[PDB]
């Protein structure tokens, strides 16, 4: 989503 | 060193470079901008 | 009362290269070779211009 | 108009530490303890080395 590094990284919530 | 000529009044020496500062307008989304600012040799972090 | 003899600290208002050169050093009464008064005192140092003739 | 004015600007040259030696304060004559004390903090006598 941002300028550089964009990657999927979840957490159960 | 810096030499001038006699001075009158407590006058400013007003020292610049030719230092860059630019910044991209960054957007992937439509309705908001990321604002990527940086004076580039004098550090912003 | 009011004004006191001043011992002025030098340790805060630091020291920076000090220029070699002819303009800079000391603002006194100066002399050329022949004997005509040079002056590289404060407010007249190098803004006129005197050449022999 | 009555006030007496000079130029004076300390922003520009620094105020760096003042390093806590044996004896380098402004303008001190104080007091020793029985041998008479020194005149001035920065004056022409700290130069006349004395012994008591």
């Amino acid at each position: 989503r941002p300028s550089f590094t964009p990657r999927q990284a979840i957490l159960t919530l | 060193t810096f030499e001038v000529d006699p001075m009158d009044e407590p006058t400013l020496l007003y020292v610049l470079f030719e230092v860059f500062d630019v910044v991209r307008v960054h957007r992937p989304h439509r309705g908001v901008i990321e604002t990527v600012y940086l004076r580039t040799p004098f550090s912003a972090g | 009362s009011t004004n006191s003899f001043d011992g002025s600290i030098v340790s805060s208002y630091l020291t920076t290269r000090m220029p070699p050169w002819a303009g800079v050093r000391q603002n006194v009464m100066g002399s050329s070779i022949d004997g005509r008064p040079v002056l590289p005192a404060n407010s007249t140092t190098l803004t006129y211009e005197t050449v022999s003739g």
